[PDB]
């Protein structure tokens, strides 16, 4: 019962994953955008009279 | 540099004034030795362009819009920055070398100090600020490529 409650697989007897690999993230896409507005950040604080 | 000019004759003043639109221009030594206001005197120029010169005047040092997008050869890139910053090394050396100065130097003396001797501080300003651009804009180029085309 206990098994039930919590998510596992209940595989072969006494035998039940834990799915450890928390789907190990690898996919990666150069997130762009936010690079971009940072590096427009950097040229605006430094060309701006202060 | 450039003027124009007429010929007073033997007569007086020799044009008559309605405006300052004459007396705006403190006429060069030089020219007043060799004649000016005497045997000739000079005339105001104006330089008014049409809307096409100005179109066309404005569009001369305009490049091509590949080159706005184009990188640069990388290995170039990282050539050019190690060398700036070995540059960069020995300028700090001398800048804490100079700033212990300044205390033991004379008001004046500190502006002799100055001629003939390489100066840590504005050095460094220049390469900073080469770098840094050079290296925001090569940034930019690349992230803005890296959307662009798919």
């Amino acid at each position: 019962d206990y098994a039930k409650k919590r998510g596992w697989v209940l595989g072969p007897n006494n035998y039940y994953s834990f799915a450890s690999q928390q789907q190990k993230p690898e996919d990666t896409t150069i997130p762009s955008t936010e690079l971009a507005k940072q590096v427009i950040e950097y040229a605006r604080q430094l060309e701006m009279i202060v | 540099v450039i003027d124009a000019f007429r010929l007073i004759n033997a007569n007086h003043e020799p044009r008559q004034t309605t405006s300052n639109l004459g007396h705006l221009n403190k006429p060069s030594i030089q020219a007043l030795i060799h004649g000016l206001n005497r045997h000739y005197y000079s005339i105001t120029i104006n330089y008014r362009k049409n809307e096409l010169e100005q179109k066309m005047l404005l569009n001369l040092h305009k490049k091509s819009w590949m080159e706005g997008l184009t990188l640069q050869d990388y290995s170039e890139h990282c050539k050019h920055n190690e060398s700036v910053v070995k540059e960069m090394l020995e300028l700090a050396k001398n800048y804490n070398k100079a700033v212990e100065e300044e205390d033991k130097m004379t008001p004046e003396q500190l502006a002799i100090k100055n001629v003939g001797k390489q100066d840590p501080k504005r050095h460094l300003e220049e390469h900073v600020d080469v770098l840094m651009t050079s290296n925001i804009v090569q940034c930019l180029a690349a992230m803005l490529d890296t959307v662009v085309f798919k």
